[PDB]
Parts: C-alpha cells; sequence; structure tokens
C-alpha cells in the first residue's frame, strides 16, 4: 500500500484477483501525438511520412529540384500557463532541411551542377500538453478520435429489398485512403457493371480491355474450359470426373445411366466420352478460329456453336473445339453475357468510352484517355491504398504479395471480379460493414498528418512552377516555399474541425471521457441524417472494445462511443482488447491482445468462471463464447478468458456501483449524467465506490503527483517543495522538486479549478503519490458529489414525479455550494471619431458608482460587486446628435449639456453577485501604459523575481547538503568554517596550488550561479514586458474575473450515479422532516415510486450499503472518543476488513501506531467501501455489515413525522447515497423579457438569455391557439409581439397608459416575403 | 501596396521564423507605422450572413 493509499484502505468486496492493472487512460491520444511528432528513421508515420509523400519536388523541364533532409522543431515562445493567459496557440516551430539541386542542362541528365543546403521554416505546429490537450488561442481543446471505414474492398448485397422479386443483387466497392471509388454491381438481368465515383454504369468489361485483355483472355480467367475432340469420326469428351455427379453415356464397358451412383462406374477411370450433336447446339465457343485459306472467323469468341458452324470447321478441318462451361448453381455465363453487352471492341474504345462517362460532352483524345485512365487508380499521386488499406485488400482477396505496392494492377482487379462472382455463385460471404475489423479508429497523429500533407501538396504545386520558369541563379530554398498554406491547414484542422472541440471541464471525469471519446461524425464519416439503425446497434465485435453502456441520448445514439476500460488501438488502427491464454486446462498469467477478427475463432471464458486453487476450472461445462454466440463449452476447449469484470464496460459506467441491478438506460444515464457534475467547496469520498476512482483522478491530470520520492520540506496552499531521496537523485542536481499549485482558475464551463495540499511539512512521500488534491478529488480519489442521508418515502407531494425534497441544514451546511468564475472583458478601440478611452471620468454618474474603480477607472481587486456596478470605466466619442425642439427648449431653460462622449463600460450582469478575484490589463505595443497597468506589471515582476530568488534559495540549499554530504565523507568541524564570514569566504587567500586550484574552481562556479540566475530573471522579464498582439483597431483590453457562490436552491437538479435525476421542490425546515427515535433527521426524502417501474435496483443495494458504512464509522468515531486502548480499535478494524471472502488481505498488525491513528481518523465520517461492476458485495454481505454496525438487517427505520411526532405506519429505508450537483442550474435558466432588442431584417425578438431574447411561438403552438379558439391572443403574438412595429409601440404606450387595446397592423415579415417574391420576378400584390 | 505588404512580411517571416511585428514591416518598407496599421485594418473581406 501506497502512503495515499495507506491514509484510508477502502474496503474491497470483489473477490476475482485482478490480473492485469487498469491502462493509462488517456494513452489513445498521447501514443498518436508522439507517433505524429517523434522523428521515424524508417519513415512510415507522422511528418516524416509526409515530407517523404510529397518531396522531392521535381520540375517539369528537369532543371533542378528541391530535396528533403531533415526536421526538427523549435523551442516555444511560450509555456502552456502563460499561452492561456496571453490567449496564443501552444506550439512549436517547424524547421526542414532542404536542399536545392540544380543539374547541368550541357552534361547527360542526373548530373549534379549545384547543391544548396538551408534550414526552411514550414509552419508552427501545436503540441500536445502532458494531459492530452492542445492549446488554441488559449483554449483548451481536445480532439476526438473517428471511427471510420476501412480503405481496401467491401462486397456487400441489396438483401432482395429493391427488385420487384427477390433477386438479392451483389455489389463490390473499393475506397481508397485517397483517390478515386470503384463499384462492381449485379443487375437483375444477372449482368456485371461497373461504376467509376458513382456516375452512369457501363458493362464493366471495359477495364479489362482497358489493361489489354483479349475476349479470349477475358473467357480464360472467368470459365473453365470443356474439350471436344473428333476420335475415329466419333465425338470425343474429355472426362473430367467431378463434372458428371439426359443422354446415352459411351464406355460400353462401363456404360452408365442412360437418359435416366456416379463414383462407383468413375473409380475405375476411362478418358473417352461420346456426347450427340445437340449437346453442342446449347454451348457457346470459346476461342476465335480462324481459316487460312477463307481469311475469315469461321466462329467468334464468345458465340454460341451451331449446326452450320459446326459443319463449317467440319470442313475446315478442325478436330478440337473447347467451350465454356456453364451451369445454373455453380458456374454461371455472367462474364459472357456481360461481354454480349458489351460494344467495345478494343482498349482505344474502351478508353473513349470511360473518357465519356468520367467527362461528358467533351472531344476523347487517345493521350487525354490514357492519361484519365492512368491517374484514376495506377498513379501514386492521385490513388493510396495505405499500409492499412492495402493489408485489408490482400487479405480480402487472399494475395500474398505487393505488401508495400500503393495502387491496383490487373491482379488487383481481376481478383475482386473472381471473388464478386464467386459470392455470386454462392461460394463466400459478404461483408459485415458493422463488424470492428472492417471499421478503423483514426486519431489525433493521422488527421495532423493528413492536413500537413494536404498544406504541403498546397506548397508543392507552387515550387514546381517557380522550378520549371529556370532562372534559379540567385534562388534559397527558403525563397521557394510557401508557409502560410501550411499554417492555414494546420489551424484549420486546431481550430474549425468538428473533432476539435471545446474541452469538457466539469469534473475530472468529463476530462477522461472526453479524450477517450470515438465520433463516427466528422469529416469522411457519417452524417445523422444518412445514418440508419444498423450503425447504431451494440455489435456483437463491441464486446471490449466499444462501451455498450455510454453513448448520448437523443439524435446522436450509437453515433458517440466510449472506449472500453482495457481497450487499446493496434499499430493498424482496429481496436483489440486483452484476454488470458488457457495453456494445458489452466488460465495462466500470461496476456494477448486480440482484435475482431482473431476473437471469432477461438473459445473465450467469462471472468465469472470458476477456478481451482490449481489455476484450472471447476465445472465441467463453462459458459464462453464463440463467433460471437455465447454457450456452454467443454472445459478442454476453452483458448482464452477475460482479464477483467469491467473489461465490457467504460469508465463512467465502471463508476457505477451496483451497475448489475439497473436495467441499461438508466446506467447509461447515470454514466451520461456524472459528466455534468459541479465541483463543491468540500470534495467528499463516496462511500460506496468500484475502486476506480483512484485511477481516474491519477490520470486526469487535476491532482499534483510526485515525480520523485522524498520527504515534503516546504507545505502551503500554492507550493509544495519535496526533497528526494539520496538513491534516485540524477548525479550533481540540486536534488529538490517544486510543485506550484492552481488556485482559483476559471475552467471552460465557468466552474471553479482549486488544488488544495494534502499533505504534511516533512511526511515521507514516494513516487506516484498525490500531494494535492484537484477539483471532485479527496486523497487521490474521485469525489463527485456528497453523502447523503436518504429516505425512500413521499412527502405530501414533495417528491411527486421526480422532484426531491432537501433539508436546510443541508443548505446550512454548504454541502452543494460552488464556485462559478466568470470572465468580463472591456476592449477600447479605435473608432473614426476618435479613441476610445478607459478613464474615471464616467458622465451622468455619480460618486456613488465610482467608490469601487480606481484612478484608472478598473474596480479594485477584492471589490463586492452586483449587477449593475461598474466594473471598467470607458467613455467613446459621440457626433451630433438632433435635439429635439422641446428639449433644446429645456436646455434653455437649464443650461446643463455635457454629451461630447458616451457611457459604454463593462457593467456587472443583472442577479449576478461577487467578488472581483482578478484583473488583467493588456494594452498595444506603443499606447501609453496607465496606472493600474503599471501597477499589475510592478507585482507581476516582484512575484516573478520573488518566485525566482525562492527557488535559487531552495535549491542551493539542497546543492549545499549534497556538498556537505560529500565533505563528511571524511568529517570535520564546520564551525571553522562558519568561524568566516559567508561573503569572506571568497576573500580567502591560499598559497598551496592544490588549495588554490579548488578556490578559483570555486569562484568560477560562483559566477557561473550568478550569470544563469541573471539570465534567467531576464528572460522573465522581458516576456512579462512585451506588449501584446491585439487585434487591429484594439487599443487596450481589461478582463475582469468575478467569483460567485452559488447555493442550493428550488430548481436546481440533484442526481444519483443510477439514472436517477430530479429538480429540487422545496428546502423544508429542519423540525419538519422525518427522523429516527435518536432524534437524527434524514438529509433528503426520495420518492419509491421511482423506483420498481426503472428498474435501478443499485439505488437501494447502495443505500443499505451506505448505511451499513456510515454506521460502522459511527462506531469508529464512537471507540476514539471514549479513549478506548488500541488493541481494541486494531480488533475492530481487523474485524472490519475481514468480513465477506474477499481477495483483500489488509492486516493492520502491520501498520504502526501513528498509521492506525490516521486510518481511523479517516473513517471518521464513514469506510469507504468497494463494489466493483459484476463483482460486487451480494445481499449477505451486505446484511453482514449492518448487523456489525448495530443496524437493522432489512435496511428499515421507524421515523416520525416532525410535524406530528406520530410514527409513519410501515418502516422506511433510510441511508445514505451519492447525490451530484448537475450544471443545470435555475440561475442560469431563468429567464424573462418585457421588451428589448430586434432583429435587423425581420424586425423580430432575438433568441437566447445572451441576447435578452424571447420566447419562439412556433407552430405548434399556433395550432393550439386556433384549437381553443383564441383568435386574439394569436393576433397579439403574431403583431403587436414580434414585428409590428408601429402597433408595438402603440400597445406599450397603451399599456403605460392603463388602455389595454391593440391596432393590429402588417407584420414586417409579410413585407419581407413580398418583397423578395418581387424579386423573383413575380407580381404579387393585395387587392382593396 | 496590400501585396506588396504580404510579400515583405512574408519574406521577413522566413527571414527570421515569426510574425513580423508592424514596427519591423514599417521600417523595411520605409513608410510610417500608422500607414502600416491603415493598410493592415484596411477591409477584410465580408463575412457571410449564413455562418454556420
Amino acid at each position: 500500500y501506497s502512503y495515499t493509499e495507506k491514509k484510508r484502505i477502502r474496503k474491497d468486496f470483489g473477490t476475482r484477483p485482478q490480473v492485469l492493472d487498469i491502462p493509462y487512460l488517456l494513452s489513445i491520444q498521447l501514443d498518436s501525438f508522439e507517433k505524429f511528432i517523434e522523428q521515424d528513421p524508417e519513415g512510415q508515420y507522422g511528418l516524416e511520412a509526409a515530407f517523404r509523400s510529397v518531396f522531392p519536388i521535381q520540375s517539369y523541364n528537369g532543371n533542378s529540384e528541391l530535396q528533403y533532409v531533415s526536421y526538427r522543431l523549435g523551442e516555444p515562445v511560450f509555456d502552456v500557463k502563460e499561452c492561456q493567459i496571453r490567449g496564443v496557440t501552444y506550439s512549436k516551430p517547424l524547421r526542414v532541411k532542404l536542399r536545392l539541386v540544380i543539374f547541368d542542362k550541357d552534361a547527360p541528365a542526373g548530373t549534379v551542377k549545384d547543391i544548396k543546403e538551408q534550414e526552411v521554416y514550414m509552419g508552427e505546429i501545436p503540441l500536445m500538453t502532458e494531459n492530452g490537450t492542445f492549446v488554441i488561442n488559449g483554449t483548451e481543446r481536445v480532439i476526438v478520435s473517428q471511427l471510420h471505414r476501412s480503405p481496401g474492398v467491401f462486397f456487400d448485397s441489396d438483401k432482395g429489398k429493391t427488385h420487384s422479386s427477390g433477386k438479392v443483387l451483389y455489389n463490390a466497392r473499393i475506397i481508397p485512403y485517397r483517390g478515386s471509388w470503384l463499384d462492381f454491381e449485379f443487375d437483375p438481368k444477372d449482368n456485371l457493371y461497373v461504376r467509376i465515383d458513382r456516375r452512369r454504369k457501363l458493362p464493366a468489361s471495359i477495364i479489362l480491355r482497358v489493361l489489354g485483355k483479349t475476349s479470349a483472355e477475358i473467357l480464360d480467367i472467368f470459365f473453365e474450359k470443356v474439350n471436344f475432340e473428333v476420335k475415329d469420326q466419333t465425338l470425343m469428351m474429355e472426362l473430367v470426373p467431378e463434372r458428371l455427379r439426359t443422354f446415352d453415356i459411351e464406355a460400353d464397358g462401363k456404360v452408365y445411366v442412360e437418359k435416366g451412383h456416379i463414383r462407383q462406374l468413375e473409380k475405375d477411370g476411362v478418358n473417352f466420352i461420346e456426347v450427340p450433336v445437340e449437346y453442342i447446339v446449347g454451348k457457346v465457343s470459346a476461342k476465335d478460329y480462324v481459316n487460312e485459306a477463307t481469311g475469315e472467323l469461321i466462329i467468334t469468341a464468345n458465340q454460341e456453336i451451331s449446326l452450320e458452324a459446326l459443319a463449317n470447321l467440319s470442313q475446315a478441318g478442325y478436330k478440337k473445339l473447347e467451350v465454356l462451361f456453364t451451369n445454373d448453381l455453380d458456374h454461371g455465363p455472367f462474364m459472357s453475357e456481360t461481354l454480349r453487352v458489351d460494344s467495345t471492341t478494343d482498349r482505344i474504345s474502351a478508353l473513349v468510352e470511360i473518357y465519356r462517362m468520367m467527362r461528358p460532352g467533351e472531344p476523347p483524345t487517345k493521350e487525354a484517355a490514357e492519361s484519365l485512365f492512368e491517374s484514376l487508380f495506377f498513379s501514386a499521386e492521385r490513388y493510396d491504398l495505405s499500409t492499412v488499406g492495402r493489408m485489408k485488400f490482400n487479405s480480402s482477396i487472399g494475395r500474398e504479395d505487393a505488401e508495400e505496392q500503393g495502387t491496383l494492377d490487373e491482379v488487383d482487379i481481376i481478383e475482386v471480379m473472381k471473388k464478386l462472382i464467386s459470392i455470386r455463385n454462392g461460394k463466400g460471404e459478404v461483408d459485415d460493414i458493422d463488424h470492428l475489423g472492417n471499421r478503423r479508429i483514426r486519431s489525433v497523429g493521422e488527421m495532423a498528418e493528413n492536413q500537413f500533407r494536404v498544406g504541403l501538396v498546397r506548397v508543392e504545386r507552387a515550387v514546381k512552377e517557380r522550378l520549371s520558369l529556370g532562372d534559379l541563379d540567385n534562388v534559397m530554398p527558403q525563397d521557394l516555399i510557401n508557409a502560410k498554406p501550411i499554417s492555414a491547414a494546420v489551424k484549420e484542422f486546431f481550430g474549425s474541425s468538428q473533432l476539435s472541440q471545446f474541452m469538457d471541464q466539469n469534473n475530472p471525469l468529463s476530462e477522461v471521457t472526453h479524450k477517450r471519446r470515438i465520433s463516427a461524425l466528422g469529416p469522411g464519416g457519417l452524417t445523422r441524417e444518412r445514418a440508419g439503425f444498423e450503425v447504431r446497434d451494440v455489435h456483437v465485435t463491441h464486446y471490449g472494445r466499444l462501451c455498450p453502456i455510454e453513448t448520448p441520448e437523443g439524435p446522436n445514439i450509437g453515433l458517440i462511443n466510449s472506449l472500453s476500460a482495457f481497450a487499446r488501438c493496434n499499430e493498424y488502427g482496429f481496436l483489440e482488447t486483452p484476454y488470458r491464454r488457457v495453456v494445458n486446462g489452466v488460465v495462466t498469467d500470461e496476456v494477448d491482445y486480440l482484435s475482431a477478427i482473431e476473437e471469432g475463432q477461438f473459445v473465450i471464458a467469462q471472468a465469472n468462471a470458476k477456478l481451482t486453487e490449481e489455476g484450472g476450472f471447476a465445472d465441467e461445462l463453462v459458459t464462453a463464447r464463440q463467433k460471437g454466440e455465447s454457450g456452454l463449452h467443454p472445459r478442454e476447449h476453452v483458448d482464452y478468458m477475460d482479464v477483467a469484470t469491467n473489461q465490457v464496460v467504460s469508465i463512467a459506467a465502471s463508476l457505477i456501483p451496483f451497475l448489475e441491478h439497473d436495467d441499461a438506460n438508466r446506467a447509461l444515464m447515470g454514466a451520461n449524467m456524472q459528466r455534468q457534475a459541479v465541483p463543491t467547496l468540500r470534495s467528499e469520498k463516496p462511500l460506496v465506490g468500484t475502486g476506480i476512482e483512484r485511477n481516474v483522478a491519477v490520470d486526469s491530470g487535476v491532482t499534483a503527483v510526485a515525480k520523485r520520492g522524498g520527504v515534503i520540506q516546504s507545505v502551503d496552499a500554492s507550493r509544495i517543495v519535496v526533497k528526494v531521496n539520496e538513491e534516485e537523485l540524477i548525479p550533481g542536481e540540486a536534488g529538490i522538486d517544486i510543485y506550484n499549485l492552481t488556485k482559483y482558475t476559471r475552467s471552460n464551463q465557468n466552474t471553479c479549478i482549486n488544488q488544495r495540499p494534502c499533505v504534511m511539512p516533512g511526511e515521507p512521500v514516494a513516487r506516484g503519490d498525490v500531494l494535492a488534491d484537484g477539483p471532485s478529488t479527496d486523497l487521490g480519489e474521485l469525489a463527485l458529489g456528497q453523502n447523503m442521508r436518504i429516505a425512500f418515502m413521499p412527502w405530501n407531494g414533495y417528491n411527486f414525479e421526480d422532484s426531491i425534497l432537501v433539508s436546510e441544514r443541508v443548505v446550512q451546511d454548504d454541502r452543494f455550494t460552488t464556485i462559478h468564475i466568470q470572465e468580463l472583458s472591456c476592449v477600447a478601440r479605435d473608432t473614426k471619431l476618435g479613441a476610445e478611452e478607459i478613464t474615471a471620468d464616467i458622465p451622468n454618474v455619480g460618486e456613488a458608482a465610482l467608490s469601487k474603480l480606481d484612478e484608472s477607472g478598473i474596480v479594485y481587486i477584492g471589490a463586492e460587486v452586483k449587477g449593475g456596478d461598474i466594473l471598467v470605466g470607458k467613455v467613446t466619442p459621440k457626433g451630433e446628435t438632433q435635439l429635439t425642439p422641446e428639449e433644446k427648449l429645456l436646455r434653455a431653460i437649464f443650461g446643463e449639456k455635457a454629451s461630447d462622449v458616451k457611457d459604454t463600460s463593462l457593467r456587472v450582469p443583472n442577479s449576478v453577485a461577487g467578488t472581483v478575484i482578478d484583473v488583467q490589463v493588456f494594452t498595444r505595443d506603443g499606447v501609453e501604459k496607465d496606472k493600474r497597468a503599471l501597477e499589475i506589471e510592478q507585482m507581476q515582476l516582484k512575484e516573478a523575481k520573488k518566485d525566482l530568488t525562492e527557488e535559487f534559495q531552495i535549491l542551493e540549499g539542497g546543492l549545499l547538503a549534497r556538498v556537505r554530504s560529500v565533505l563528511l565523507a571524511g568529517g570535520y568541524t564546520e564551525a571553522k568554517l562558519s568561524s568566516i564570514e559567508r561573503k569572506k569566504w571568497l576573500e580567502q587567500t591560499l598559497e598551496n596550488e592544490e588549495l588554490q586550484n579548488q578556490l578559483e574552481q570555486l569562484a568560477e562556479q560562483y559566477d557561473e550561479l550568478k550569470a544563469d540566475f541573471d539570465k534567467k530573471f531576464e528572460a522573465k522579464r522581458r516576456k512579462i514586458t512585451q506588449g501584446d498582439d491585439l487585434a487591429p483597431g484594439v487599443l487596450k483590453i481589461v478582463k475582469v474575473y468575478l467569483a460567485v457562490k452559488r447555493r442550493i436552491q428550488p430548481g436546481d437538479k440533484m442526481a444519483g450515479r443510477h439514472g436517477n435525476k430530479g429538480v429540487i421542490s422545496k428546502i423544508n425546515p429542519v423540525e419538519d422532516m422525518p427522523y429516527d427515535e435518536n432524534g437524527q433527521p434524514v438529509d433528503i426524502v426520495l420518492n419509491p415510486l421511482g423506483v420498481p417501474s426503472r428498474m435501478n435496483i443499485g439505488q437501494i443495494l447502495e443505500v443499505h450499503l451506505g448505511l451499513a458504512a456510515k454506521g460502522i464509522g459511527d462506531k469508529i468515531n464512537q471507540m476514539i472518543k471514549e479513549q478506548q486502548e488500541l488493541a481494541k480499535l486494531r480488533e475492530f478494524l481487523q474485524k472490519v476488513y475481514d468480513l465477506g471472502d474477499t481477495r483483500q488481505r489488509v492486516d493492520i498488525s502491520e501498520l504502526s501506531d501513528e498509521d492506525v491513528r490516521t486510518l481511523a481518523h479517516n473513517l471518521r465520517a464513514g469506510l469507504p467501501v468497494a463494489t466493483p461492476v459484476f463483482d460486487g458485495a451480494p445481499e449477505s454481505s451486505i446484511k453482514a455489515m449492518l448487523e456489525l454496525a448495530d443496524l437493522p438487517a432489512s435496511g428499515q427505520l421507524t421515523l416520525f413525522d416532525g410535524r406530528t411526532g406520530d410514527a409513519f405506519e410501515r418502516p422506511v429505508t433510510v441511508g445514505y447515497m451519492y447525490m451530484l450537483k448537475l450544471n443545470h442550474l435555475v440561475d442560469d435558466k431563468m429567464h424573462a423579457r418585457s421588451t428589448g432588442s430586434y432583429s435587423l431584417v425581420t424586425q423580430q425578438p432575438l433568441g437566447g438569455k445572451a441576447q435578452f431574447g424571447g420566447q419562439r411561438f412556433g407552430e405548434m403552438e399556433v395550432w393550439a391557439l386556433e384549437a381553443y379558439g383564441a383568435a386574439y391572443t394569436l393576433q397579439e403574438m403574431l403583431t403587436v409581439k414580434s414585428d409590428d412595429v408601429n402597433g408595438r409601440t402603440k400597445m406599450y404606450k397603451n399599456i403605460v397608459d392603463g388602455n389595454h387595446a391593440m391596432e393590429p397592423g402588417m407584420p414586417e415579415s409579410f413585407n419581407v416575403l413580398l418583397k423578395e417574391i418581387r424579386s423573383l420576378g413575380i407580381n404579387i400584390e393585395l387587392e382593396d | 501596396t496590400i501585396n506588396k505588404l504580404n510579400r515583405i512580411s512574408r519574406q521577413m517571416l522566413q527571414e527570421m521564423g515569426r510574425e513580423p511585428l508592424p514596427e519591423e514591416l514599417a521600417e523595411r518598407m520605409q513608410m510610417p507605422e500608422d500607414k502600416i496599421r491603415k493598410v493592415l485594418k484596411i477591409a477584410k473581406e465580408p463575412i457571410s450572413m449564413e455562418t454556420p
């Protein structure tokens, strides 16, 4: 047990040993980006692959070429934190070495006349943070993986749902990574057709002709030949035994049946069979037969033989005739009938027809047609069957060569035709389009490479254009390429892509789930109005790869999936899952990662399989699965076993306790709902958990984990400094590590990101120990909600439907109070009239509203502000305004007139009250810095220097401690050293060479230390002082951060982990809520009526187990308060941890006394218990835990009404449940509007809370009003509330006058309608 | 003016390795920095009122 885990050991109710620890949860991002960025000396991945795919760049003439040598990434100008502060992309420069080689025209081609080496800037590549995120434009974003179709060939069928009859029609489709598509279909007339890029159908014999296949060659490839001879004036059948097994059969010694088994007669074996002449009439010729004397073609290939033809070849002297095989069951004439409907007879006609279907309405020439067909499929530039596509193609056709090829050929096409014909015949089966070996995962590295290659090609076009000119004497490689298209491509992908999404940052679980999300949408994927039911279902190949529970509920169901717990992506982009090998009947420790294709063959056992002490199965027949079907299989035929019980579900589903007792619908809802939880002021562990929380908390990156072990030298709410052990220190290092903690930083969802220390000064810490807990973390465990006392009963209708009744004590204890940080920005721009100024001289505003602003016009840090308060004062110059005469009179009477500038200042939004916690000022380079900006700059520089000096102090303490350790290897008295003053140590004089040399060395080292410290602080000051790159026309920006405490209230949404959501209906006083015999009231009352119909039973079990856990915690609290002996504390803890026949062996005898005190203290608020999914605590264990805590075995208590004191007539289920506060707050959803802004064109009220918009009265509302008969209300909504411009002002005036009458007119939208219809050249008008 | 500003900022970017600040661009153009800022802000093409 690690130190962090030893502080609070969670009781494990699991019973099956875990043989493979869960892998790092963010591997899918980091591995892909490492593939993209790291140098690949073999050149199959990433920037090297793209560079080799585009370069070398060859001029059309051949004069010169540009070649690639190597690439490197520069150092970032900024790190992650200040990239976030300023609002710039965290990236690295791309520097590539290119050589311009100029050939000699006089010399033979290939002569190196000159070379020019140079390094060139090729754009800026964004970098992944250590947590798998990108910082683009100052915002954290995650690029989600895409599930697409693997390149290659897919054979499908219409399943007999197109033609009038069944007639299942078969088709084949080849798709490359880049290039054109090809299709080969069957028609209801059994003819094979070709489509190129989904245009007009063609006979499909054209392509074979293009490659140069004569009709005889086609017939030879696509059919078997049966022969005929003229032997001794008799017809002569070359007999193949397998064919025979309506006429009289020859071989009189072994006469077969005549015009009415086969194997017995074929056993002897003869090669002579005679057939009637009529058997030739129906056959079709297989060759072209020429007569030299006549000079003509007696019979053509693919022609039916006739009696006259037989006579003609009889006179011609030909004795051997071979014809095609044709049946109705195993072999077909499909290709021959295809040839019959083909009008092309040569290669040139083939290219002509292909060109006409490609480019209709264009004069076809031979050279253009040849270029078009070569570029369609046999050109490396426009076609790429990538490595994965090539392997899938080869495996589909069963071809065992050309692994590195990237283009099609004769062999590929002909094998595709042969397979499709075979599937028509009956041999072979169509492909499964949802099978996970047919769908591929494409991650951030692949699409970054793709977009980089697009930009590279964009550069290469212009580079080729320039190189072709010829004048290249004074050109350098950096003068030829164009970095801006490359930057445009990478910033397109990282800023405007559908898969590059705003990071979900409600809690660590939201982050982890977003990084492990697979979307079938996006470029090259599915669209939601064109994705059917089949793609949305759970395929049988999703077992262990895609979670069947976690998917959005709505239009996106089945299209967004979550990676399973142990899922991985192989080197080709296909998901694979680990399994334990079974050898000699024992289930071993060795693990193997299997893909979807491999999984089908073997028989795989489940983690629930009973095992013996020898490592084998207990039952003779074990429940396993094979080819996607479950069943009972013999013990000896099992080849694999599952590695874990949570192998099928995702992390969010793995965090649901008692998942096996919940219906899949409510488990889906709970998994989706755990990611919407908002962190609270205090984070509390879940009493009932699954044992996964530590992994999520550690791998999310929200916590501060120790890179090296040691002792915590210094602890403070913003810093942890640890002294590393001697054994793990790098030679010549300072020996100390510094962790700066994030304090009250806004998240992407306007929540609070806070890191709190969890260590002591002097506490021993090892590698991997948690030092600080981030949001929703408690001692290294994920903490999404709070443990709440729960009673299942109805209460006077206040828990009707899904409503929740909450005690006032919940609000008093601030258990669900959240901190929300909001950004407000005031930008002073440059306008035509003048420059907007930030100042405290605000017209028409008194000193009451200027209390909180400083001299510069910016609020102070720590100012408590409410709605309408001025944060930053700004005045904008305004032009002349026409004063109405009856205001000129008022100006005359009272002479006040001050309208030079207009007050456009930043104000707190209505119904928003909070504290200003940070103010930042950004000033354009060349604009005067006001007093406040100077103050921020001074404080920033002071804090930077203070932090740098603090580091220097602590690291110098560590370094001098190591030097003292080196000196103590001999051992002397340092009092003599301290007798001389520290600086005076540099003033000593030594005459011995041995001592003097050391003195000079020390002096030089001290000088170098001073130099490096000066350089570091100079660089930091340069970073702080540089002006901001503000947008064109922008003079200044001020940003104010407001922190708001939000308390729970009616209308807020609360939920558990089992899909049980609700809205708080009332905050009940404590004296009105049910209480037990000890006077302790419940905290939340839930409706029992919602449990049985939704089949989410894990919540009742969670309630019972939580009751038991809190009872055990109360027992520990009691045993500590009475100061009982340590022996009995140890005995109780050991009894608690020994309950049940679990896999956990916790021995308190090996914990020290202080360790036992710490553990007992951390168990005061309840004993945390782990119930892993599908390996959870049974009913008996829960009841035994209840009896240990002296609680009823039924989990039901007697409760009393606080309003009356009368006991309820039945026992009530009371326990503890983990509740969450979802980010659906009534503060952010309450909206109302009387009159506000209006649209520019439609003159209708805007939409949304941000625009102070109005609710939409849609078509269905109008139908409802029509059904009622409310003509006047409908007219009000149509005219005087939306777009009757005069009518709405008249209505406002009348309401102010207390009249309540309207004068409806014509809506503006109808006038716009008329204007557009007239603009379409149609006379529409109104008649009177 | 816009095209040749683009070309000079091109060459400066490729020669130093980062986006050239308007001061250095004005120095290379032998024109006042205010004129450079006027040209830079002059008119980017209007965005469409149908951008999703």
